[PDB]
């Protein structure tokens, strides 16, 4: 063991020096240096499988060290899977070691996240999907580790792999944003994940929130690397509605997913156009001609007499609709987010009216000052 | 029966998990607290001992009390993981001694440092000059690991006890394993 | 305006949009308790329990706030 | 071994606190 670390363990440049330092930590009993510095050398991927094979020998050293499992065991397992390569039964062994030795219950939930990922690789939407449900129970309500919630997101993203349910993907990606420590995530790797998020991830019908996720800053900046026109087309479906020029562009932006759901997405933009008139314009411009709705639903004006009824049928938002000109002037609507900087919320609509009221309130006081007494 | 109340600051950290001192550094730290509480009890029964972790969270683990039973229970299940935050803890300990209604009891602080502290040396020196105005003796026993030579703490102790001051002894961790009795002798020999 | 007490409860959760940590106090509805013979010390000096001032000054207060 | 003896000593300290808790329980019961 001491001899093994001194010469055989060394592989990459600087490994003999770091392993000699590791021996000093082993004698000094400084678990923290072993927990962070030794695992940091393990974190480097240049060694790949070779560090992982050494890691099994180091795991025996780690058992003597008795470093905290939530930090030490998870890092060891992260490179243990690299050593495992294809783990037909290797996965059972690593899970067995994690189950047998648990510093804390939180480490046990971390073990579950690994079990689900390994099961996902070998099997789809079976025990692994149920294990993803089990991990939700194991996580409970504790987000203090935060990285553990990211591991929980990883199985949630794995659930998106198991069933297309792009809505589940939309929820997990949002969960990842909350449980990620910050932009400390590798920017290029996240930009590459955002390239997929920009492509299939947002092309999936699961996310279309008028910028609730699309206009969120971290992902959109990473999605700038992904084709800008496709990213614009995603905003265009939600707020640009029909966006017929963008409709030609969306086929260019991503042929996969868009072509499969083009009819369904066309229906979704038609529904989006109906929601758009009421929330964006309150009264006045909210009322609009049938031909504008025909352009909004990208359908013929004669067809829109039939089409407006179908869009009205979805009834996502309760309202009042008049078919004299197909004008909206409807009641309740839910905007995913307000446009621009909420200019309507400023003196354009609100606040300015409130200023007018207090002057009239003063008129009531002037009308009857003696009565106020 | 000299009247004194000591707001000791314990440390709970991944560094404290290391067991180079005794079987465990935390157990050795608990033993060091046990002897000081016994020494205070021998000096006076009314003497009050209170302790809190100076790592991550620096509140009050136990309010200062003449009985040592609360002190022992707080040492039990201390749970170590938080990164050391000595500056916040030292400020809390000094004011907490003022907080006690019985200010007549002499005010002293004993602290344990398990990890290097990432603080500007000037900032701790400024606290140390304020501590000198407060005139409350502070002696720190570094445990297991410390900033090399505890240079910032050595300057902090000098600022705390300058101009022929108490010069309360600062114990840098003895390199490698250290006996608890070896650690206890230096404070018993002199503050 | 409103009432003197402000109610806040602090909870830890993951924001759906993705705000980091997402731990903050959350406002909750607050009300005034019921007691007997309590305003004999205070309200006895003044008080205005009648429909006489309804629509005479009550409308003014709402417009005022 | 020695660690087990140390754990027993910590439990004995808890038992001393428990004797005080028993007196407190008796005092509340006595009232």
């Amino acid at each position: 063991v001491p001899g093994f670390l001194q010469q055989s363990q060394n592989s990459g440049p600087g490994q003999p020096a770091v392993w000699h330092r590791l021996e000093e930590l082993y004698t000094k009993k400084l678990w923290h240096q072993l927990t962070l510095q030794v695992l940091d050398f393990v974190q480097d991927p240049c060694f790949a499988q070779g560090d992982g094979l050494i890691k099994l020998y180091e795991n025996f050293i780690s058992e003597f060290e008795h470093r905290v499992n939530p930090l030490s065991l998870v890092e060891i397992i992260l490179h243990v899977v690299r050593q495992m390569t294809d783990p037909n039964v290797a996965l059972t062994f690593l899970e067995k070691t994690r189950e047998k030795v648990k510093s804390s219950d939180e480490a046990v939930i971390l073990c579950k996240t690994a079990i689900g990922a390994l099961k996902l690789n070998i099997g789809d939407l079976q025990v692994t999907k149920e294990t993803i449900e089990d991990v939700e129970e194991m996580l409970n309500n504790l987000p203090g580790v935060t990285s553990v919630h990211s591991r929980f997101y990883d199985l949630s993203s794995k659930y998106y792999q198991t069933i297309g349910n792009h809505a589940s993907y939309y929820k997990d990606a949002l969960r990842f944003l909350g449980c990620v420590d910050i932009k400390d995530l590798p920017v290029s790797e996240q930009q590459e994940r955002a390239f997929t998020l920009g492509l299939a991830g947002l092309l999936g019908e699961g996310v279309f929130n008028f910028g609730e996720l699309l206009m969120h800053p971290v992902l959109e900046s990473l999605r700038n690397t992904d084709r800008q026109w496709l990213i614009d087309t995603l905003y265009a479906f939600n707020s640009g509605n029909v966006e017929r020029f963008q409709t030609l562009k969306t086929a260019w932006g991503q042929q996969p997913d868009l072509a499969a759901n083009e009819a369904q997405l066309l229906r979704k933009i038609q529904l989006l156009c109906l929601m758009e008139m009421t929330f964006t314009r309150p009264a006045n411009h909210r009322q609009l001609t049938f031909e504008e709705i025909a352009k909004s639903a990208k359908i013929t004006v004669n067809e829109v007499e039939l089409l407006v009824m179908k869009a009205l049928s979805v009834g996502l938002v309760k309202g009042s609709i008049d078919e004299v000109d197909k004008r909206v002037h409807m009641t309740w609507v839910q905007p995913r987010v307000l446009d621009l900087q909420q200019i309507k919320g400023m003196k354009d609509r609100l606040e300015f009216w409130c200023t007018d009221v207090k002057s009239m309130e003063m008129l009531v006081e002037h009308q009857a000052h003696d009565i106020l007494t | 029966m000299v009247l004194e109340s000591t707001m000791v600051c314990v440390d709970n950290s991944e560094y404290m998990r290391n067991g180079d001192f005794l079987p465990t550094r935390l157990q050795a730290q608990q033993d060091a607290v046990n002897i000081v509480c016994h020494s205070k009890t021998r000096s006076n029964p009314e003497n009050n001992v209170g302790l809190i972790t100076l790592a991550n969270d620096c509140e009050v683990l136990t309010t200062l009390t003449p009985d040592t039973g609360r002190i022992l229970s707080k040492l039990h299940t201390v749970q170590p993981k938080g990164k050391i935050t000595f500056c916040t803890g030292i400020r809390v300990a000094h004011l907490a001694l003022k907080h006690r209604q019985g200010k007549n009891h002499k005010m002293r602080i004993i602290a344990f440092v398990g990890s290097p502290v990432e603080d500007n040396e000037k900032d701790l020196v400024k606290l140390a000059k304020r501590l000198k105005k407060e005139k409350v003796n502070v002696d720190i026993i570094n445990f297991g690991e410390e900033e090399v030579n505890t240079e910032k703490l050595t300057a902090f102790v000098n600022t705390l006890n300058g101009k022929d001051g108490t010069g309360s002894h600062l114990v840098t961790v003895p390199p490698g394993p250290s006996l608890a009795d070896a650690l206890i002798s230096s404070p018993i020999l002199a503050g | 305006l409103g009432l003197p007490t402000e109610a806040y409860i602090s909870v830890e959760e993951v924001h759906d949009d993705g705000t980091p940590t997402s731990k903050t106090f959350e406002h909750v509805t607050s009300e005034i308790g019921a007691e007997e013979a309590e305003e004999v010390g205070v309200e006895h000096l003044l008080r205005d329990i009648k429909d006489t001032t309804v629509g005479t000054l009550s409308q003014r207060i709402t417009n005022q706030v | 071994r020695t660690r087990l003896l140390d754990s027993e000593i910590k439990i004995m300290k808890s038992e001393v606190l428990r004797v005080t808790h028993e007196l407190q329980a008796m005092k509340d019961k006595i009232k």
